[PDB]
């Protein structure tokens, strides 16, 4: 999981 | 072909020739390898994950050669503790998660 | 049936009654939700991700209701950005990545 | 992602  | 999630999704890339093993991960919207370096063209970013958030420099039309193709698309450089490949080159390799 | 991964692959869940939207991920070990309440039958856990990492109560035999099944797995609650589903509970649903 |  990663996101901005 | 696929992969059954017993163990984690892991496959070798090249990067511009690079070699490195990488994590498909599905809740990854970008994707961002350490290790390599591919030049001073780009802009940087910042990215969360769980524990927090991490610096990052992306870059565009990178070459990418993993499972049979070669594809161009949008690397991340940073200090990830794992490689991943997130949805943006896996949606370009035709994955999906089924059940 | 698949997901196709142009969206984020996102579900609702219910953890003991509880309904909640999950992030279905490949590259998470472990599944950990927030926002929900299981009772003090817990072992503390850190996990990483990331950005660095966070402080878990790690719950067994919880039961999980999603797609159409029941099954009890493995749950920890922790301050999670998203909720995610790892492979613990993608390999109990009979999940793969194929391309 | 995540892991310990």
């Amino acid at each position: 999981f990663e996101a901005l | 072909p696929q992969f059954h999630l017993w163990k984690r999704p892991v496959v070798t890339a090249h990067i511009e020739g690079q070699p490195v093993e990488v994590l498909l991960d599905t809740g990854a919207d970008d994707s961002i390898v350490t290790g390599i370096e591919l030049g001073p063209h780009y802009t940087p970013k910042i990215v969360g994950g769980i524990g927090g958030f991490i610096n990052t420099k992306e870059y565009k039309n990178v070459e990418v050669e993993v499972l049979g193709k070669r594809i161009k698309g949008t690397i991340m450089t940073g200090d990830t503790p794992i490689n991943i490949f997130g949805r943006n080159l896996l949606t370009a390799l035709g994955m999906s998660l089924n059940f």
